[PDB]
C-alpha cells in the first residue's frame, strides 16, 4: 500500500501549465514532452512550490 | 479494387478516404489504430541481485595448521590466521598457547531475493511491429485484427485484404544495452559478463535466475578474528544493487520521446507516435454499387455556421443539398484543411443538413465531396479561449494555416511592392536605354 500526494492545483496559461503542488512526503514529479525531444524533467518536491 | 494510401502514425485520430473504383459510388473508408506494438527481438544476457555471503564454519585446529584449496566458488577467499587463541564459554577452545589455527572460509551467493526480483540484462535487436487496428467501410460495422507492420503479410481482416507497410522510420526508444527491473526498463549500458566493476552494476552475474555458475566479484577480504572469539570478520563493498537503487536514473518509460509508453512481458513499447504507415487495402467488390443506382445531388451549398481552431471538432457547418432520391453519401474532405466529424449522411430529398468538423486554418478552404458531388465553402474562425486542453490534435497543421488573410494580404502587397517597384527600374533602364541612346542615334 502507497501513498497519494494531493491533486495538484493546476492553472493554465499561454503554453504553459503551473502546477501548484503541496507534498506532505517527499515526491517525485516527473515530465516529459511527446515531441522529437523527450526533454525529461524528473524532481523531488520536499516544500510546497509552484512548477512552470 | 485496391486502395493505397499512407496515414499518420497516431493513436487515436481516426484515417478516413473514400475508395473510387470507377462507375461506382464512392465508399467511405476508415482506419483506427489502437496500439502501436514495437517488439525488439532480446536475449538475456544475464541477471543480477543483491549478493549474500555466506562464511562457512571456520576451521580451528588447535595446534598446528591446516592450509586450504582454491575450490571453486565465486570469490571465494580463504586465509589461515596463526596464532589465535580463541576462548569459548566453559573453557578456551584449545590446548596451545600460539600456534594454533583459525581457518577463515568465506565464499559469496546469489541472495534468496533474486528469486522475486532481479534486474535481468537484454541486448535488444531490431526486431518486429505489428499493431491493432480496426476497420470501418461501407455499412459494415467495426472490424477489429491485429496485424504484423510488414508489407508481405496477408493479415485479412474480415473479408478485405490489409497489408500494411513497413513502418516509414525504423526509430527504436531502446538501445543495444536495456535492464528491466520490475515493471520498467532502463536505458543502461551494463558492464558484461565477467566484466563485473566490482561495486556499481555487475557485483553478481549469473547467467540465468538458475544458473551454477555465478560470477561474483564483491572484493571479498578476511580480518584477523578479535582477541580470539571465533567468528569469520569480513569486510567488502556494499552491493551494486543497493547503489544501482539509490543512484537509480529516470526510467525509460519516463524519458522515452514520441510519447512512447512501455510493457513488459514481450519487452515492448506501445502508442509509439513516430513517422507515418502505408496502408493497401483491398477491400470486397460486393461493397461497392452501381453509379446509375446512387442518386444524384445538385446545386450544393455549404455554409460554415460556427468555427473555432480548437483540436476538438469546433466548427459547425450547414449544408443545402436538393436531391433524386432518398439515400446515403460520403462526406469527406480530399485535403488534410479539415477533417469531418461524420463518417455518412443517410439523406431525404431537398433539403439542408449540418455536419461538425475539426480545423486549425484560420479561413478553412475544405472541398467536400457528397455522393461523387463537390462543394467548397470557407469561413472566418476564431481564438478558442481555453489554453491547454487534454483532447489530442484531431487535425494536422501545415504552415499556410495561421495567415489572417490580411497578413496574407499584408505581405502580398509588400511582395508585390518590392517586385513591382524593381520592374519599375528595369522599364526605366531599357526604356532609357533605347529612346535615349538608339533613338537619338
Ligand atoms: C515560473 O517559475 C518562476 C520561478 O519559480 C516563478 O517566479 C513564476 O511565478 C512561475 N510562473 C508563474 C506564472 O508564476
Ligand atoms: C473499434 O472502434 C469502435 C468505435 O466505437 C470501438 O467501439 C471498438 O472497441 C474498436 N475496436 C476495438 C477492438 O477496440
Amino acid at each position: 500500500i502507497a501513498t497519494l500526494a494531493p491533486e495538484p492545483l493546476v492553472e493554465h496559461k499561454h503554453r504553459t501549465l503551473i502546477l501548484h503542488l503541496h507534498p506532505d512526503h517527499p515526491t517525485l514529479l516527473t515530465t516529459r514532452s511527446l515531441g522529437s525531444d523527450a526533454n525529461p524533467t524528473r524532481q523531488w518536491i520536499e516544500r510546497p512550490t509552484t512548477v512552470n | 479494387y485496391e486502395h493505397t494510401a499512407v496515414m499518420p502514425n497516431k493513436v487515436g485520430i481516426p484515417y478516413k478516404a473514400l475508395v473510387e473504383r470507377p462507375g461506382y459510388a464512392p465508399v467511405h473508408l476508415q482506419i483506427q489504430l489502437v496500439n502501436t506494438r514495437i517488439i525488439p527481438s532480446t536475449n538475456l544476457e544475464y541477471i543480477t541481485c543483491k549478493y549474500k555471503t555466506k562464511v562457512p564454519s571456520p576451521v580451528v585446529k588447535c595446534c598446528g595448521a591446516t592450509q586450504c584449496t582454491s575450490k571453486p566458488h565465486p570469490d571465494y577467499q580463504c586465509q589461515v590466521f596463526s596464532g589465535v587463541y580463541p576462548f569459548m564459554w566453559g573453557g578456551a577452545y584449545c590446548f596451545c598457547d600460539t600456534e594454533n589455527t583459525q581457518m577463515s572460509e568465506a565464499y559469496v551467493e546469489r541472495s534468496e531475493e533474486c528469486s522475486i526480483d532481479h534486474a535481468k540484462a537484454y541486448k535488444v535487436h531490431t526486431g518486429t511491429v505489428q499493431a491493432m487496428v480496426n476497420i470501418t467501410y461501407g455499412s459494415v460495422s467495426w472490424r477489429s485484427a491485429d496485424v504484423y507492420v510488414n508489407g508481405e503479410t496477408p493479415a485479412k481482416i474480415g473479408d478485405a485484404k490489409l497489408i500494411i507497410g513497413p513502418l516509414s522510420s525504423a526509430w527504436s526508444p531502446f538501445d543495444n544495452k536495456v535492464v528491466v527491473y520490475g515493471h520498467e526498463v532502463y536505458n543502461y549500458d551494463f558492464p558484461e559478463y565477467g566484466t563485473g566493476k566490482a561495486g556499481s552494476f555487475g557485483d553478481l552475474q549469473s547467467r540465468t535466475s538458475t544458473s551454477n555458475d555465478l560470477y561474483a566479484n564483491t572484493n571479498l577480504k578476511l580480518q584477523r578474528p578479535q582477541a580470539g572469539i571465533v567468528h569469520t570478520p569480513f569486510t567488502q563493498v556494499p552491493s551494486g544493487f543497493e547503489r544501482w537503487k539509490k543512484d537509480k536514473g529516470a526510467p525509460l518509460n519516463d524519458v522515452a520521446p514520441f510519447g512512447c509508453s512501455i510493457a513488459l512481458e514481450p519487452l515492448r513499447a506501445e502508442n509509439c507516435a513516430v513517422g507515418s504507415i502505408p496502408i493497401s487495402i483491398d477491400i470486397p467488390d460486393a461493397a461497392f454499387t452501381r453509379i446509375s443506382e446512387t442518386p444524384t445531388v445538385s446545386d450544393l451549398e455549404c455554409k460554415i455556421t460556427e468555427c473555432t481552431y480548437a483540436f476538438d471538432f469546433g466548427g459547425i457547418a450547414t449544408v443545402a443539398y436538393k436531391s433524386s432520391k432518398a439515400g446515403n453519401c460520403p462526406i469527406h474532405s480530399p485535403s488534410g484543411v479539415a477533417v469531418i466529424k461524420e463518417n455518412d449522411v443517410t439523406l431525404a430529398e431537398s433539403g439542408s443538413f449540418t455536419f461538425h468538423f475539426s480545423t486549425a486554418n484560420i479561413h478553412p478552404a475544405f472541398k467536400l465531396q457528397v455522393c461523387t458531388s463537390a462543394v467548397t465553402c470557407k469561413g472566418d474562425c476564431k481564438p478558442p479561449k481555453d489554453h491547454i486542453v487534454d483532447y489530442p490534435a484531431q487535425h494536422t497543421e501545415s504552415f499556410t494555416s495561421a495567415i489572417s488573410a490580411t497578413a496574407w494580404s499584408w505581405i502580398k502587397v509588400l511582395v508585390g511592392g518590392t517586385s513591382a517597384f524593381i520592374v519599375l527600374g528595369l522599364i526605366a533602364t531599357a526604356v532609357v536605354a533605347l529612346v535615349l541612346f538608339f533613338h537619338r542615334h
